[PDB]
């Protein structure tokens, strides 16, 4: 089970990522647009999180590591959180660029500057990283990501207190995010197709392209974030969840790719031409 | 009056078209039916070259087969490297709208045209460093289509007013005008030993003009529809043209009539430009279906495909050691081949 | 009836480009050909050259 | 001899790339536009509201815009008309109305809207001279365009103050001549923004600046593939 | 060489009718929309009808739709026009104009003074 999932996993999501990078890269502009860049953010942290994802699928095939396996869980955590969190505030960032495009379009130019994205990629790593540094301090569990290896599935305890933190300072933010900015472009656009149909019909698609982006994101990330606040309140674990929500939510590392690069039709021609 | 004249231009152009059918002893494809075909030509992107903000215009090559200079609509005139890809120059133009530049053979100079109908020189040998106009030609009544140098002090210009030209740049006059088109003149090709040069304008038709006479010599009337491209064989003795109804033409200075056509049924869209080999057994055409093609000069065969731009391909050259081709695109890329 | 100039013009155009000599197109297929098989062996983009000496590569 | 032209040549590179970086941020904050319509039309007081071509210069809420206005031509326009393939729009101005002019105008608008490299340029319609179509209708059309005897006004009509039907009949015939022939092709990928002006106007600019606003809302919603 | 020749034309009584004929050459026929213009006595040139590629679209001005036709053969390589029911103001000089480019929809520059693919025209007169 365990190994078949974790090793199909972390294969796919190398292989979608390595491919978008050289698609971006090896072409044609594919770096025109401004929205462009968090892509390319969120893509270099969905190919980290699959890397990442060697060290429990050698230690499943019994090779452990030369540390001990409390360090191994230690950094593990740590790291794969970090990259997810990651990819989860790039995925907001995506959204709020669209927005900005689609409201303000005759000053949308002026108001995002490359300046500025450089500046909002580095505060995302930087606020990522920041967030959950106080795990190494004394405090609580960072996450259930560890909880494959036999040591930390018993060693940690997630503290109420670090969990709600957590979530407040990254998770509900991000979901609000999408949720208010999606709404309203969906408003924009159902009142312009009325628009063009009352036109064309006098003398003579979005809904599932939005019903994508903001379902997936939702069905692979709220069942890890509900878990999390439960568990973490109440006290009443159950193992045969958390392997579940967690894996769904590190899944959403390979969704992100599929449904933000593969669908575009300009990125399929730039592939099929090379 | 009218009627006797367009009865004796009848009679003339019956009798020329006599004279050139007496003369057709055999087909070239029926002469060159022996030799042994040139076999698939496959060729690869070496440079990519990327700084332009908007469509890519026109370009020309240097004569040191090392540097190009290409325009583009955001404004711009840049000066590559090709070895190296770096930019040397970026000359930023007074007017958006530009059809043509040019490169001159001796590299001191450059020179663009456009939607304003004037024809400016840019001396690239900055004594105090920076690139600035050294002339500005304002004598056509209509866009600028192509401009060649022949020298440091003159200059062919060819226009949208049905009108080409022979400039003195240090004056700044017309020396000549050549009048004799009933369309707009879209291309220009000087000769090997620059006495004389064809033209190619939308009505069909070309031209051989006497630089020094100032008088047409001969025309060429296979073509169907606008002609855009137009090419001297390296010999100097024959030319190949390019035009909107999808077709390639091959056209005899010395027998004064048409040879090979290169054309196919699943080709239905027009050439935007035309170029040879360093021998002349090739012929480069790019098409307004996004990528160019080989074909075999003596044959009229296929021999390769170079697709590699996302938009149509608006102009392309050829080093005059014959050993690369440049691209240009509406995507705003150049792209060197070999 | 300013358009008479314009059929004089045709006119004598038409009548100093007839007066022209024609070489018979075998000639000039065989001069075509001939340049090409004798200029064949220096053209870099016909018979490709090694990557010693291809400044591109 | 070799490494430091190498440098040079490096540096010379990032100097010409640091000036381009600045450029392309000042033109993507700009929108073109060009401006066509006969004579008899009055582009002449538009642009004034406001050598082979012209142009002018104007901002609204600090929004920079250019109009190109074509001057010393020919009258074949199918080779320099792919020049303007990728403005943000055309402002095409209309007089209502010697032969039949707005035959002219009609097949102008029909070759301008089927051109291959003009298939995704949104037109905004002028039609100018509402005055003189105010003077002519109630001192005609029915012998130049039959179909007028048997048109109607539309229901969702905006007839001014003070102004007989007469007129507004007239007028809407007009504005459906244009907007039926935009209708019958496009694909949906451009769009018409037809406006009743006059010789003397304040809100022009307000007018294009609203149409322009909308046609870059629904091109940024076209290019996320959400349209 | 592209070379469109009209014939017919002459002097017809008001009330009559007439059919003209262009001969086409050079080209094929069959990849072109064709149209027909004419230009009244000090005046300028002004289009009249149109027919598509295969012959299935078909246009008119106003001031003719309903009496006059336009017709083309493929295979025989003509374009026609029937002028039945004139009026005197239909007397002008008519050419037959090619659109510049094959497999298009649009043609830009048939009405103007110097075109390069059109006829010489026939005089008609009521």
């Amino acid at each position: 089970l365990e190994v078949l999932i974790i090793v199909f996993l972390t294969v796919l999501i190398i292989s979608g990522n390595i491919i978008v990078i050289f698609v971006f890269h090896c072409a044609p502009l594919l770096n025109h647009h401004t929205t462009s860049y968090f892509i390319q953010t969120m893509a270099y942290a969905d190919l980290f999180v699959g890397v990442s994802c060697v060290v429990p699928s050698l230690s499943l095939l019994h090779h452990p590591l030369p540390v001990e396996e409390s360090l191994t869980c230690q950094i593990f955590g740590f790291v794969v959180s970090v990259l997810k969190s990651v990819s989860m505030a790039s995925l907001a960032c995506i959204s709020i660029d669209r927005y900005i495009a689609i409201t303000k379009p005759l000053t949308y130019n002026t108001l995002v500057t490359p300046w500025r994205l450089r500046l909002c990629i580095f505060l995302i790593w930087l606020y990522s990283t920041l967030v959950f540094l106080p795990s190494f301090f004394h405090w609580g569990k960072p996450g259930y990501h560890g909880d494959v290896f036999q040591w930390c599935a018993e060693s940690w305890h997630t503290d109420s207190y670090f969990t709600l933190f957590i979530v407040m300072m990254l998770y509900a933010p991000a979901a609000l995010i999408v949720c208010f900015t999606y709404f309203n472009i969906f408003r924009i656009c159902q009142q312009h197709t009325k628009d063009i149909s009352e036109r064309q019909a006098r003398f003579s698609r979005y809904a599932m392209v939005l019903f994508r982006i903001t379902s997936v994101f939702y069905i692979l990330w709220l069942p890890y974030i509900i878990y999390f606040l439960l568990e973490s309140s109440t006290g009443h674990s159950n193992r045969f969840a958390s392997f579940l929500t967690t894996w769904l939510a590190i899944s959403n590392s390979f969704c992100n790719c599929v449904i933000y690069s593969l669908s575009n039709s300009v990125f399929q021609r730039g592939l099929k031409r090379l | 009056e009218l009627d006797q004249l367009r009865q004796e231009a009848e009679q003339l152009k019956n009798q020329i078209r006599d004279a050139r059918k007496a003369c057709a002893d055999a087909t070239l494809s029926q002469i060159t039916n022996n030799i042994d075909p040139v076999g698939r030509i496959q060729m690869r992107t070496r440079r990519t070259l990327r700084g332009h903000l908007a469509k890519i215009y026109a370009m020309h090559w240097g004569t040191d087969s090392r540097l190009l200079v290409s325009a583009s609509q955001d404004g711009k005139l840049i000066i590559w490297d090709s070895y190296t890809t770096n930019k040397v120059h970026a000359i930023p133009l007074r007017s958006s709208w530009v059809m043509t530049c040019a490169y001159a053979p001796s590299g001191n100079y450059v020179a663009c045209g456009g939607l304003d109908n004037i024809c400016s020189i840019y001396n690239l040998k900055t004594r105090e460093g920076n690139v600035r106009v050294s002339r500005e030609l304002a004598g056509h009544t209509g866009y600028l289509s192509c401009c060649r140098f022949l020298d440091d002090n003159q200059i062919v210009t060819s226009s949208g007013d049905t009108t080409c030209a022979l400039w003195d740049i240090e004056t700044g006059q017309q020396t000549t005008t050549f009048t004799g088109h009933t369309g707009d003149v879209m291309s220009l090709s000087l000769a090997p030993d620059t006495r004389l040069f064809v033209s190619g304008a939308c009505d069909a038709s070309a031209k051989l003009w006497d630089v020094r006479e100032g008088m047409c010599r001969q025309t060429f009337t296979g073509h169907e529809s606008d002609i855009n491209a137009i090419c001297f064989f390296p010999n100097g003795n024959a030319f190949a043209t390019g035009s909107d109804d999808a077709t390639c033409r091959l056209f005899d200075l010395r027998a004064d009539q048409e040879l090979m056509t290169y054309s196919h049924d699943n080709i239905i869209c027009g050439i935007t430009s035309v170029s040879f080999s360093k021998s002349g057994r090739l012929l480069l055409a790019g098409y307004d279906d996004f990528n160019c093609n080989v074909w075999d000069a003596l044959k009229a065969d296929r021999a390769g495909v170079l697709a590699g731009h996302d938009n149509r391909v608006s102009c392309l050259g050829v080093t005059d050691d014959g050993m690369a081709v440049a691209t240009g695109s509406w995507d705003s890329f150049l792209k060197i081949w070999n | 009836t300013a358009s008479i100039a314009q059929a004089r013009k045709l006119v004598e155009q038409l009548k100093m480009e007839a007066n022209i000599d024609r070489i018979k197109v075998s000639k000039a297929a065989a001069d075509l050909m001939a340049y090409c098989e004798a200029h064949a062996k220096e053209d870099p983009l016909l018979t490709p050259v090694p990557a010693s000496e291809n400044p591109f590569r | 001899d070799q490494r430091n032209e190498e440098k040079a040549q490096r540096e010379a590179n990032k100097k010409i790339e640091k000036q381009l970086q600045k450029d392309k941020q000042v033109y993507r904050a700009t929108h073109r536009l060009l401006l066509l319509g006969a004579g008899e039309s009055g582009k002449s007081t538009i642009v004034k509201q406001m050598t082979g071509i012209f142009e002018t210069k104007f901002q609204v809420d600090k929004v920079n815009f250019h109009m190109f206005d074509v001057g010393a031509q020919r009258d074949e326009r199918r080779k320099w008309i792919q020049c303007f393939n990728d403005v943000t729009a055309i402002i095409f101005v209309v007089a209502s109305s010697q032969t039949n002019r707005l035959q002219e105008a009609l097949n102008l608008f029909k070759s301008i809207w089927n051109n291959r490299w003009l298939r995704t340029i949104s037109v905004i319609l002028f039609l100018n001279k509402q005055d003189l179509l105010a003077e002519k209708v109630l001192a005609k059309i029915e012998d130049y365009f039959p179909e007028f005897a048997r048109y109607t006004t539309p229901e969702d009509a905006t007839p001014e103050p003070g102004e007989d039907p007469r007129v507004t009949r007239a007028k809407y015939f007009i504005r459906d001549e244009f907007l039926r022939i935009s209708t019958a092709s496009g694909d949906g990928r451009h769009y018409c923004y037809p406006h009743f002006t006059c010789s003397v106007d304040t809100e022009n600019i307000r007018r294009v600046f609203n149409d322009c606003r909308d046609i870059i809302q629904r091109m940024h919603l076209r290019q996320y593939e959400l349209l | 060489q592209v070379q469109l020749q009209e014939s017919g034309g002459g002097l017809v009584q008001p009330g009559g009718s007439l059919r003209l004929s262009c001969a086409a050459s050079g080209f094929t026929f069959s990849n072109y929309k064709m149209n027909w213009v004419r230009q009244a006595p000090g005046k300028g040139l002004e289009w009249v009808s149109d027919i598509s590629q295969s012959g299935a679209s078909i246009s008119y001005t106003g001031s003719v739709k309903g009496r006059f036709t336009i017709s083309r053969d493929n295979a025989k390589n003509t374009l026609y026009l029937q002028m039945n029911s004139l009026k005197p103001e239909d007397t002008a000089v008519y050419y037959c104009a090619r659109c510049p480019a094959p497999f298009t929809r649009d043609c830009f520059d048939v009405t103007s003074t110097t075109y390069a693919y059109r006829g010489q025209g026939t005089q008609v007169t009521v």
